């Protein structure tokens, strides 16, 4: 049963990255831009980084 | 079935196939302090604890792994270090141990025997002839 | 009046190497894609 | 549109370009827009001069974001091509940011350019 | 792509294809330069043949046997 | 050392192993198997698994049942082949040589690259077929069978046009088709055996579709990076270069333009006459002999891109009208000028309709004036040549000596036309200064 | 593209038929050649800086000139009447002359 919530987990986590940032999604993909968006904070906290950062 | 192969063509040995493979030292600076206390850890207990002279040319040795002792579940109330003790090196556990203060008291006496007629007396002795 | 037409020849190395030479695209398509490539209209 | 500090006199255009030209002889410039957002976030930046033609304006809007939050005057030029080739780059710069030093004329001029700026707002 | 889908605006009546068009021909742009990046050739090097000698170098001329019609039967 | 240079020749030439390593090696050579498996493996073994694989092959394709009993035999586990003479050793060269035509199609499959392992492992295939065996391997030059391939070759018996393949021996990554078209450009031989190959595979009508892009996109490639070499802007050296160029092309072009059954390589050489006429500054007559092999070359299959390519070799020579038999055969094309208006969308097919209704005008038969009229009507000349074709053909009807009244008919149709073509007529009328009304009413009365 | 300037109305941001940047210092001369087909462009701050382009198809001739053709640091251009001579001069003040043919 937690492997079945998890696996509901992640495909409600592809669709609402999918959502939020679609150009970044058709990219690298949902689970590495969570990652992103996780350790920056925020998508505008995300975007104020240079691509080096 | 039956696939077509991946074909992979393109010194000392890396880990101990006997030992059950312990990794080749990666000769970081603070192993290599931590392997000059380890052959000088007679200093370290200042005569309180006298050690076996193993005294080779070179201290490293080829394979090391730097571990930390876990439990022992039998004692746990002074045989386990507290959260403000568990340090990162070996050398850093020397430093916040006690008698730095006694390493620094036979190093000024050392330094005062080394200094004893090398050169400022005799700078002190042409300053007083000078006179 | 016209001219000899100029291509660079990254261009036509990317007509070419968009795939291997089996499952390319049929050499009507190819030659459709390269005649355009060589095309003089403006 | 979104680009509303504008510099739209061609008087006022030619000497932005020509203060980004003498501050790139200066080695006091930095082009591009990752690079204008480190210095405006590391706050080094005196001036920063935007391009209005960028095909997708919203990749250098996020620029105006961090002036606002820093207090440093930014100024739409019309044309990235002559931006470009105003810093020396033989490429098309969308956003350039140039900065302040000790003592300098250049730096003299980059007040006077701040305050010029400061009338368009 | 993260800038233009933090402060890009869209008319609300936007598709998703049309919403992600930066990620889209980046995407394809530098999958383009990936396949650049790994199908770039390797050096070239001078093919030796067995001898150590360079191979397409001619050999020493020597004259071939070759038997010819005497033409002095034809009488 | 000149011992040890002739000493080194006689090794190199020897082709049969001496000393029990070397037959150990050279038994070793294996594709499927690895070498420690393929020591221990004697002839009865290789010939049940791969005799399984072609049985596989035959049962795919029909026409391997003589090579079912001269190549595959089980009398054919125990030939060796530097045992027999030079005849024999020519004829089993040349079967061998039919066998990799007929199964280059289906190389990416397990039961042909058995099949080629029985050869490889009993015929030696490797070493004394190295050219067929590497040219009908090179269209698969992106897969690990051919890195197996370049893995067991020898290296001095692959042939000098094919030895840029040594740092690809040397560490063992497939080779890139940037690679084989500069060594394309660079070598005349190895353009030469690539198209050679597969003309000869093409004239037993082994052909595949792998094997025609790949003769077609490296013979264009390697035309136009032989074309920036040979352009030099001095003038006798760019005559020679374009003199040394067509001699190196011709023969394969001048086979491959009318091999009718083979309409896919005539296609691919429609697209290399297609690069050579645009980007290769040339002169008029070779362009008039290219589009008069290609006119007697085509088919319904290929007519289209005959079409296109005859666009673009007609709009990049210097002359305005075509050489006849062209415009003989663009009469026999069925749909010309709807054809031409779907080329014309993206070609500009001014100059082929122009030369083609110079030379319609130019012929005194009486049965080309629907096309002159649709071609004139057709909007794809321009102003001026519109209004020098209508000259021609008043003129034509000034010299003829019926045939002045189909002339006349289709004179007061081209007058009483609709457009801007109307337009340009009656302008081309009162430019060249004579009256409609004379020929009008001496052709009604 | 002087057919691309009419939108009597001129459009007020045409663009180019093809942007030349093989020189980097300051174009100094250019020329057409009379009968329009070539077109030599020139900038006089570098040593031999002179690309010669064909008409209609904006390509630099990549054959001429070449790194030991004796141009200097051109100062003036001159197509000949029939296009048939092309004289440069520079600032060293000598003049010499290229048959054009094609």
């Amino acid at each position: 049963e937690r492997s079945e919530y998890r696996r509901q987990l992640a495909e409600y986590l592809q669709n609402r990255m999918k959502a939020i940032s679609p150009n970044m999604t058709e990219l690298i993909g949902a689970l590495v831009g969570a990652r992103l968006i996780a350790h920056s904070g925020s998508l505008v906290n995300l975007a104020k980084n240079p691509g080096s950062t | 079935e039956l696939s077509v192969r991946v074909p992979q063509l393109p010194g000392p040995p890396d880990t101990l196939s006997d030992w059950y493979n312990i990794p080749r030292t990666n000769l970081t600076p603070e192993l290599k302090r931590d392997l000059q206390l380890l052959r000088m850890r007679d200093v370290v207990a200042m005569g309180k604890q006298f050690f076996k002279k193993d005294n080779r040319k070179d201290f490293v040795p080829e394979y090391c792994q730097v571990g930390t002792i876990i439990a022992g579940a039998t004692d746990g109330v002074s045989g386990r270090l507290t959260r403000k003790e568990r340090k990162r090196t070996i050398v850093e556990e020397v430093l916040s141990s006690d008698s730095v203060s006694k390493y620094k008291r036979k190093y000024h006496e050392i330094q005062e025997h080394k200094k004893s007629g090398r050169k400022g007396y005799y700078k002190k002795l042409m300053a007083a002839r000078k006179r | 009046d016209t001219h000899a037409v100029v291509v660079a020849p990254q261009r036509l190395a990317e007509i070419f190497n968009a795939a291997p030479a089996f499952a390319m695209p049929p050499i009507e398509d190819v030659f459709y894609q390269v005649a355009s490539l060589f095309s003089t209209k403006p | 549109s979104a680009a509303w500090p504008k510099a739209e006199d061609p008087a006022l255009v030619q000497e932005l370009l020509d203060c980004v030209q003498q501050a790139s002889h200066y080695r006091q410039l930095k082009k591009g827009a990752n690079e204008t957002t480190k210095s405006v976030n590391r706050g080094t930046s005196e001036l920063v001069i935007l391009a209005a033609d960028t095909q997708p304006l919203s990749i250098v809007l996020h620029i105006p974001l961090i002036c606002e939050e820093k207090n440093v005057p930014y100024v739409y030029v019309p044309s990235k091509v002559a931006l470009g080739r105003a810093c020396g780059v033989s490429r098309a710069v969308i956003a350039v940011s140039l900065t302040s030093n000790e003592a300098s004329d250049l730096n003299s001029k980059i007040r006077a350019l701040r305050d010029k700026v400061e009338r368009l707002a | 792509s993260v800038r233009t889908d933090a402060f890009e605006d869209f008319p609300e009546n936007a598709d998703d294809e049309t919403r992600a068009a930066v990620g889209i021909q980046a995407r394809a742009k530098l999958e383009n330069n990936l396949r650049l990046l790994e199908g770039k050739p390797l050096n070239k090097g001078v093919a030796l043949g067995p001898n150590g000698i360079p191979v397409g170098m001619p050999a020493k001329w020597d004259v071939k046997e070759a038997r010819k019609y005497n033409i002095e039967a034809d009488g | 050392s000149s011992l040890a240079q002739q000493l080194a020749q006689i090794a190199a030439n020897s082709r049969s192993s001496f000393n029990v390593k070397a037959l150990k090696a050279s038994h070793s050579k294996s594709l499927i198997w690895e070498p420690r498996v393929a020591v221990s493996q004697t002839f009865a073994e290789i010939y049940s698994q791969c005799y399984e694989g072609f049985k596989e092959l035959c049962h795919l394709d029909s026409r391997f049942v003589p090579f079912d009993a001269t190549l595959f035999s089980a009398q054919s586990q125990e030939v060796d082949r530097t045992q027999m003479t030079a005849e024999e050793n020519a004829a089993l060269d040349k079967r061998v040589d039919s066998f990799l035509h007929l199964v280059g199609s289906r190389l990416r499959l397990m039961p042909a690259i058995k099949a080629v392992e029985w050869l490889i492992r009993r015929f030696r295939i490797h070493e004394f077929n190295t050219g067929t065996l590497l040219a009908t391997f090179l269209p698969y030059h992106t897969i690990p069978a051919f890195v197996t391939l370049l893995s067991i070759l020898p290296v001095q018996r692959i042939p000098i046009e094919y030895r840029f393949l040594d740092p690809y021996i040397k560490s063992l990554t497939p080779p890139p088709r940037a690679a084989i078209v500069q060594q394309a450009t660079n070598r005349p031989d190895l353009l030469s055996a690539i198209s050679r190959y597969t003309l000869d595979s093409c004239r037993a009508k082994q052909e595949y579709p792998g094997l025609i892009s790949f003769w077609g996109g490296i013979m264009a490639e390697a035309v136009n990076g032989m074309i920036d070499k040979m352009r030099s802007g001095r003038r006798a050296i760019q005559l020679e270069n374009d003199h040394l160029l067509l001699q190196q092309i011709g023969p394969v072009l001048s086979e491959a333009m009318v091999m009718k059954d083979v309409p896919g390589i005539q296609i691919a050489s429609y697209m290399v006459v297609a690069i050579l006429a645009a980007k290769g500054s040339l002169n008029d007559n070779i362009l008039t002999a290219f589009m008069e092999q290609l006119v007697h070359g085509w088919t319904v299959d290929t007519l289209r891109p005959g079409l296109v390519c005859l666009t673009m070799l007609a709009q990049h020579r210097s002359a305005k009208q075509l050489s006849g038999r062209v415009a003989k055969a663009v009469i026999k094309v069925p749909d010309l000028v709807s054809s031409l208006r779907d080329i014309s969308k993206e070609h500009q097919v001014d100059k082929l309709a122009n030369g083609l209704v110079l030379a319609f005008v130019d012929r005194g038969d009486i049965r080309t004036l629907p096309v002159i009229n649709s071609l004139l009507l057709s909007e794809l000349l321009q102003e001026k040549q519109a209004k020098v074709a209508y000259k021609a053909l008043l003129l034509a009807a000034h010299k003829i000596d019926n045939i002045r009244k189909q002339v006349g008919s289709a004179l007061v149709r081209l007058s009483q036309a609709e457009g801007d073509v109307g337009d340009a007529i009656r302008t081309a009328i009162q430019e060249v200064d004579f009256n409609i009304e004379e020929l009008e009413l001496k052709l009604g009365a | 593209d002087r057919n691309d300037l009419i939108e009597i109305r001129i459009k007020k941001y045409p663009t180019p038929t093809r942007v030349f940047e093989q020189l980097t210092t300051s174009i100094s001369v250019v020329a057409f050649s009379p009968d329009g087909q070539l077109l030599a462009f020139g900038s006089q701050h570098k040593k031999d800086a002179l690309r010669l382009v064909h008409l209609p198809s904006c390509t630099v001739y990549r054959n001429w000139p070449t790194e030991q053709t004796p141009l200097g640091r051109v100062t003036a251009i001159a197509f000949s009447s029939k296009s048939d001579v092309l004289a440069v001069g520079n600032d060293v003040g000598r003049v010499r002359l290229w048959e054009i043919r094609g």
